DNA sequence: CTGTGGATAACCGTATTACC
DNA sequence: GGTAATACGGTTATCCACAG
């Protein structure tokens, strides 16, 4: 049983049977055997930890008889990263070890995401979310996903090779410009042992991380021009009356509730967030102001999440004007505890102001930051001249 | 300038004058170094790093001239663990550069802990005279904070170390930082008060002194001993206390833990993230703790030691006997407090309707004390409470027909009940655990050991391993396989043996060489009074008792005060209902609300209390206007009234309040025990 | 456009509940002193409702609002007041509806809106600009 | 030399696009 | 061979007492 990571490790470790069970944790995302240099695959640490532990080695010296196991089995959590790290380890195994793909022999286990249900279809037809395996208690685990007799498991194999060497290649290739174009066709953004091929396995899978890591993660919205992290936080940190004009708050508290009612995610990622957001050597107009250690244009660590106390600014107030006013989308969040906002009134035109950047799969962005006075210029010209040319905007917003 | 790791060092190095200041930067607390041989002490880190950059050799090895800097500054943070540090790197530079601390070159720097806001700093005298924020750490401040209130030389103020009557120097390092406890213990019991407490040199002496007093009074008092009350740690209280204002209990939903953790370190406990989830996550654990105070779900550990979810995971909620730990909390039972912040109140001891101190056990790592006290079984703690309730003169012989010895919530066997008798008549007392084990005759012939509880806080993988460890060393002989064979509904090492070797052997070495057996020894320290005190069974039980008594008379007086106000304006509400029309009228007739209540009082004598509660009326009320319930409310008030004061005033009707209580609480909870004991 | 459009049908919606409660209230002023009595016997909260409506011609919010007023308000009687308050009611409602009807009124706010978080906002520029 | 539990402080592997 | 920003993982050394 491959894992990812050792709080799940321990779900896994417990809720098993140990006559015949084994648990390998992997530490992280599993490095992408496409993508790299055979130096690099190489020396990768987990790589040779499940080269030893499957142990009848690595590609050309493969030999299927000297599997210590029958089955192989993938259990990532259940949400979107988790979709990833099955497809990076698929990669993986069709690459350097594929007689063990071929003989199906590598399977795909299948946690639920939610209870109160897998999926998102058949959850709607009825409210916690496991987000990670680590808060499933042991039994839970066993019974849903690894006892022999009560699981379902998802059974690889490689069922046309020629359109399988296809799809890895592209979905995984060094190459952006196909996997861009596989992602504009086939991504909509608007059973005891199951079979699937290789194709439709790494089609679905990348195909939802892909979907989720454009959608909601990396990329601005057109509007407010925030990522939905950031935006979580001006609204939380509003929420919670955290702002302008109003004495500092330990930010150590602001991102345990984000964290808790808003962004299920690593502190980290958050308090990062939050963070860039109060340096202004980043931030044309800063959103945060931050008490304390927040960072140098050389790059020195800002002070831990434990020490230094923030709170929004003034102009943060207008990019949350009249939010209270229904003037909004809102959603419910992962809970179903709550409802948050899909995007902000945007009293100012932020995307333009302060920029992004801008990291996710088949895109990118850089976008760089402007004048507060020039784009609300070009705004107001606009809203009299539906038509302006780019050159007339230019005498507003020179760059 | 030595800071204390790389955030202050940010702040630090961006306040600087950069022309003739440096930084190093300190990962953690500083080894110490008189604690520690000269081996470890040359190949660490810090130390290193430290002689290199001041750069002129350590020990005998050292010369004043060669020096890069005039002057070495400590600046750590204004905290206890800060004064902590200004003593071990003290410490260092005694005994290592010492013509350095001699030469009086070693400062250290003042910064602040508080700052004021009216919309003027805190270093308890001219913040009081001139008219909040406790820096955590350095990083908290800004950078041009730091440098006008500390880095700066025309602005700030040092304190200047110099060695001034060297011998007793020597002997004070070597008292406080120093490898022998006991002087290090007296000399806080000496000096130590418990209650209540530009350039400008003292002595090493003094510094020394002051700073470590400050670090062991904060650490015994408010980090690791517990009160000998509720038996908690500030931390668990903290957890506790937060949990349960957020409405996170045993009979709602559970909750991601790491909102609970921002929280608890928001509003009350001032430490990492880490502490916070680790004692909250050891509460949940029901092979550590007796009575389990926190429910959990999702991977929180286990046996074998690995590591609970990462608290971005783990949804978690007050138990239900927890909720007897705070019942009445809020009937001002219990002594509250301003917490770091001044955001909130807290209290500083829980209501504690059961006796946790006991129950559950303390453990136990101080500064001149240290405690240990095995978790008892809920039932017996209760019953030797209740009688000694009634027998405050008992004898410990007598109480221990119904305090046996420990109930450890892993199972076992205790021997040695002349030493559990020794350790409650004195706090401290050595008794031996030893785990449960079957013998297993399988087909064939061979025998096969089976071991099925195991001693209070071992690790069960390290164990097994440290007997797959006998085996392959042939330490004994017989153990032809080990093999753990625990799982979900049940705790299994199989041990078998060759065919052909003396079972009785292979247990015996067992037992003596691997911790299947091991040492438990009581050290039953508590706080008691705000000082540390050693204590048996009987301080402890009584010290509780005292507690309940408080604690029941503050609800009966609170309740009482409650009742007699709601009393008092029933009695104004029915003759209202006489007068109605009258007061509606004089209310119509009146101008403005202020004129209202002076005229309900004037025209008709009511108080300030029963002019509010009418005139704050609604006309919907109007409607239903009859007396006789309220004037059967009136009634129930009246003897609910006089039972409060009877409680408040006869003692022993108090004191069977308290046993009725107390034996409600053991029926509830009441479970059977894990421990075996032997004499 | 969005957001001012939804914000304005919001500060209306909410201008408007209010108005229709004030004109309610004012009513209450006229017919005042045998409120109290309907009230004073009519068995309960709910009944008193019902008895306003089914014999004052009054509404539920009117209703909910007056049998829920607080005791130490029958103070302000005050009936000029309360008409001030329709006065301001009526003239906000009218403006807004004006937004929400007038696509030109609206972007004419949208530019008002952003010129003053311009006024309120605006700093120099820093990267210079060379061809 | 190891482990106990509440404190201090850091640390670095991986994915994804993009460009010398 | 490098960094950009939001994500996935995990790890180590110190103090303190008191045991073999
Ligand atoms: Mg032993
Ligand atoms: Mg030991």
């Amino acid at each position: 049983y491959l894992v990812e990571g050792d709080s799940a490790g321990g779900s896994a470790k417990q809720g098993r049977d140990r006559k015949f069970q084994a648990i390998l944790p992997l530490r992280g995302k599993v490095i992408n055997t496409a993508k790299a240099k055979m130096a690099d695959i190489l020396k990768n640490e987990e790589i040779n930890t499940m080269i030893y532990t499957i142990g009848a080695g690595v590609g050309a010296d493969f030999s299927i008889e000297d599997a210590n196991y029958d089955k192989i089995i993938i259990m990532t959590d259940a949400d979107t990263d988790g979709a990833h790290i099955q497809t990076l380890l698929l990669t993986f195994f069709y690459r350097y070890m594929r007689p063990l793909v071929e003989a199906g022999h590598v399977y795909i286990a299948l946690p639920p995401l939610y209870k109160m249900a897998w999926t998102d279809g058949e959850l709607e037809e009825l409210l916690q979310r496991y987000k990670g395996l680590g808060e499933m208690n042991a039994d839970q685990l066993w019974e849903t996903t690894m006892n022999p007799e009560t699981r379902t498991l998802i059974r690889v194999t490689i069922e046309d090779l020629a359109r399988a060497e296809r799809r890895v290649n592209v979905l995984m290739g060094d190459k952006v410009e196909p996997r861009r174009k596989w992602i504009e066709d086939n991504v909509k953004f608007t059973s005891n042992i199951q079979n699937m091929s290789l194709e439709d396995i790494m089609g679905e899978r990348f195909g939802r991380y892909s979907k989720y890591i454009i959608q909601d993660r990396a990329l601005p919205d057109i509007r407010d021009g925030l990522k939905p992290v950031q935006r979580r936080i001006l609204y939380s940190m509003n929420k919670d009356s955290n702002t302008f004009d109003k004495s500092y708050r330990k930010s150590a508290k602001s991102v345990g509730n984000i964290m808790g009612n808003f962004h299920p995610h690593g502190d980290s990622s958050i308090y990062d967030a939050m963070v860039r957001m109060s340096q202004n050597w980043k931030n044309r107009e800063i959103l945060v102001e931050m008490h304390g250690n927040n960072g140098s244009m050389d790059g020195d660590p800002p002070a831990a999440m434990r020490y230094t106390e923030a709170r929004l600014s003034e102009i943060a107030g207008y990019l949350l004007q009249d939010i209270e006013k229904k003037t909004v989308p809102f959603a419910w969040n992962f809970d179903d505890t709550e409802k948050e906002p899909t995007v902000l009134p945007a009293a100012f035109p932020n995307l333009l102001v302060n920029g992004s950047t801008g990291i996710s799969a088949g895109y990118a962005t850089d976008i760089p930051p402007h004048n507060l006075a020039e784009v609300i210029d070009a705004a107001v010209y606009m809203i009299d001249h539906p038509t302006a040319k780019i050159d007339k905007l230019m005498e507003f917003l020179p760059g | 300038y030595l800071v204390e790791g790389d955030s202050a060092g940010g702040s630090a190095k961006q306040g600087r004058d950069r022309k003739f200041q440096a930084i190093l930067p300190l990962r953690g607390k500083v080894i110490n170094t008189a604690k520690a041989k000269m081996a470890d002490i040359l190949k660490n880190e810090e130390i290193n790093t430290m002689i290199y950059t001041i750069g002129a050799g350590v020990g005998a090895d050292f010369s004043i001239e060669d020096a890069n800097y005039d002057k070495i500054i400590i600046m750590t943070d204004a905290d206890t663990d800060g004064a902590h540090i200004q003593t071990l790197l003290l410490t260092f530079f005694y005994r290592y550069m010492r013509p350095l601390v001699e030469a009086g070159h070693v400062y250290i720097a003042l910064p602040p802990l508080y700052k004021m806001s009216k919309g003027a700093y805190a270093w308890d005298g001219e913040l009081e005279e001139l008219r909040l924020q406790r820096y955590k750490g350095l990083g908290e401040m800004n950078a041009d904070q730091l440098w006008e209130t500390t880095m700066n030389p025309e602005t700030r103020t040092l304190i200047r170390v110099t060695i001034e009557d060297l011998a007793r120097a020597e002997r004070r390092v070597n008292v406080l930082m120093g490898d022998k406890v006991e002087p290090r213990r007296k000399w806080i019991e000496d000096n130590v008060k418990f209650t209540l407490e530009n350039i400008q040199n003292m002595s090493l002496e003094d510094i020394m002194g002051e700073r470590f007093g400050r670090y062991s009074k904060y650490i015994i008092q408010d980090r690791a001993l517990p009160d000998i009350r509720d038996g908690l740690k500030p931390v668990q209280r903290r957890i506790l206390y937060s949990m349960n204002k957020d409405s996170n209990t045993f009979d709602k939903s559970y909750r991601k833990s790491a909102k609970s953790v921002g929280n608890i370190m928001g509003n009350f406990h001032p430490h990492g993230d880490s502490s916070i989830y680790d004692a909250m996550v050891r509460m949940s654990q029901n092979w550590k703790n007796r009575e389990i105070l926190v429910e959990m779900h999702g991977n929180n550990g286990s046996m074998d030691g690995d590591p609970p979810a990462a608290m971005r995971y783990t949804e978690a909620r007050l138990s239900e006997i927890a909720g007897y730990l705070l019942q009445d909390i809020e009937k001002k039972t219990v002594p509250f407090a301003w917490n770091f912040d001044d955001t909130e109140k807290e209290p500083t001891v829980l209501p504690a309707a059961f006796p946790n101190l006991l129950v559950n056990g303390s453990t136990g790592i101080s500064a001149g004390y240290a405690t240990d006290i095995p978790p008892h079984n809920l039932a017996e703690v209760i019953d030797a409470a209740v009688y000694m309730i009634d027998h405050p003169t008992a004898k410990i012989d007598k109480l221990m027909e119904f305090l046996p010895g420990p109930d450890f919530p892993t199972g076992a066997i205790i021997q040695g009940r002349d030493e559990i008798k020794k350790a409650y008549e004195t706090g401290k007392g050595r008794v031996v655990v030893r785990s449960k084990t079957e013998i297993e005759k399988l087909k064939g012939g061979k025998e096969q050991i089976v071991i099925t509880e195991i001693p209070y806080e071992i690790n069960k993988a390290n164990l097994v391993k440290k007997i797959d460890d006998v085996r392959v060393n042939n330490k004994v002989a017989g153990i032809a396989e080990v093999r753990d064979e625990s799982d979900r509904d049940g705790l299994r090492i199989a041990i078998e043996l060759k065919k052909d070797a003396n079972t009785e052997l292979v247990l015996n070495y067992l037992f003596k060489y691997t911790d299947l057996q091991i040492n438990y020894n009581f050290n039953m320290v508590a706080i008691d009074n705000f000082t540390p005190r050693q204590v048996g069974i009987v301080p402890i039980l009584s010290s509780y008792i005292a507690h309940r008594r408080e604690v029941i008379l503050a609800r009966s007086r609170f309740d009482k005060e409650k009742a007699e106000k709601r009393l008092h304006i029933v009695e104004g509400l029915i003759r209202v209902i006489s007068i109605l029309d009258e007061v509606i009228a004089l209310i119509r007739a009146s101008e403005n609300k202020a004129d209202a209540k002076e005229n309900l009082k004037v025209s008709y004598d009511f108080t300030e209390e029963q002019a509010e509660a009418i005139v704050t009326l609604q006309l919907y009320r109007l409607t239903n206007t009859d007396v006789v319930v309220l004037q059967e409310e009136e009634a129930e008030l009246r003897e609910k009234i006089a039972m409060l004061a009877a409680i408040i005033g006869d003692e022993r009707t108090m004191y069977n309040l308290m046993k009725k209580e107390l034996r409600e609480v053991k029926k509830k909870f009441a479970t059977p025990r894990l421990s075996s004991l032997e004499d």
